[PDB]
């Protein structure tokens, strides 16, 4: 948890960003950047090492537990827009 | 084989493209004439032997053959069959990696290891398919 | 002969008057242009 | 402390070079699908 990564959509080949109007669109690798294409995982929905080298009890297990992304430059978080 | 063993200088190594299983090896590689007597080793499946193996030659004089390569060693590469180094070359105002008797260095880096297993557990990189515990 | 072409392959300067990626490794241009210098002038390019 | 490098351990490859008069850090790079040679 708390770890930096750009989305990349695999197939597209285009990187997540989240424009200023925050609204998620993909970017092309000219375009992304730290500032849009950085984003990292939230245990708990709370906000709250840094050189992420030594391991120290690996965190995340695929299907069991729950995440949630945090564009760290702009701290905010994925919500689902219900449409009526 | 051994299973894990060390990493010697001056020892044959072999190499190979992570996804897409081409072992880079020693190939007839006779097409690239940016420098206009060069190779360029690239990629194919043709574990073959002799003509399967680079070889590691250190950096500097630090450290001789027989020691053990360690994390952060900038190294020098090397065919058998052609002996050309691994070179860097500038082709037309960029980069092109060639094969050629004017070396370079070659730094490596780690990543992961046999011991840094996923069994689950997530690992930078890994592709994934997100979801929802209520709404899939 | 082993360690005599190891050696010169890396430092093989046989540089003639113009050719691609040395000066020269390559005969009949460099020997062509030694004979304009050698026929018509003397050992020497301005020579009479 | 000290690591050393396996058999059957991933890396990645990583070379400095001048280019417009910068030192431009690189990583050897190859897509051997269409095009079997490597690029950087």
């Amino acid at each position: 948890w708390g770890q930096p990564f750009r989305l990349r959509h695999v197939t597209t080949g285009k990187y997540l960003s989240l424009m200023e109007d925050k609204n998620l669109l993909l970017m092309d690798k000219e375009k992304a950047d730290v500032k849009s294409t950085a984003f990292a995982f939230r245990s708990s929905k709370e906000k709250l090492r840094k050189e992420v080298d030594g391991m120290g009890t690996s965190e995340i297990k695929y299907g069991d537990s729950i995440c949630y992304i945090q564009h760290v430059d702009t701290g905010l978080w994925l919500t689902y827009q219900a449409v009526d | 084989g051994g299973g894990h063993r060390t990493l010697l200088y001056g020892h044959a190594i072999l190499l190979r493209h992570s996804y897409s299983g081409m072992y880079l090896c020693c190939l007839s590689t006779s097409r690239s004439s940016t420098d206009k007597l060069a190779f360029d080793v690239g990629l194919q499946e043709d574990t073959t032997g002799e003509a399967c193996w680079w070889t590691i030659h250190p950096a500097s004089k630090q450290r001789s053959e027989g020691e053990k390569v360690r994390v952060g060693d900038d190294l020098i590469l090397v065919s058998v069959s052609s002996e050309r180094y691994l070179h860097l070359s500038y082709g037309n105002s960029s980069w092109h990696v060639d094969a050629a008797f004017q070396q370079t260095l070659w730094s490596v880096a780690p990543i992961s290891s046999g011991s840094e297993a996923a069994q689950g557990y997530l690992i930078g990189g890994d592709v994934l398919r997100l979801l929802h515990g209520h709404m899939d | 002969a082993n360690v005599v072409v190891r050696l010169l392959i890396r430092r093989p300067e046989c540089f003639g008057p113009a050719l691609r990626g040395e000066g020269g490794n390559g005969l009949l241009a460099a020997m062509e242009e030694a004979i304009k210098i050698a026929e018509d002038p003397s050992r020497d390019g301005p020579s009479p | 402390e000290i690591q050393f490098l396996r058999t059957d351990d991933e890396v990645v490859l990583q070379c400095t070079a001048t280019i417009h008069k910068e030192q431009q850090k690189l990583c050897l790079a190859a897509e051997g699908f269409g095009n079997r040679l490597c690029f950087l």
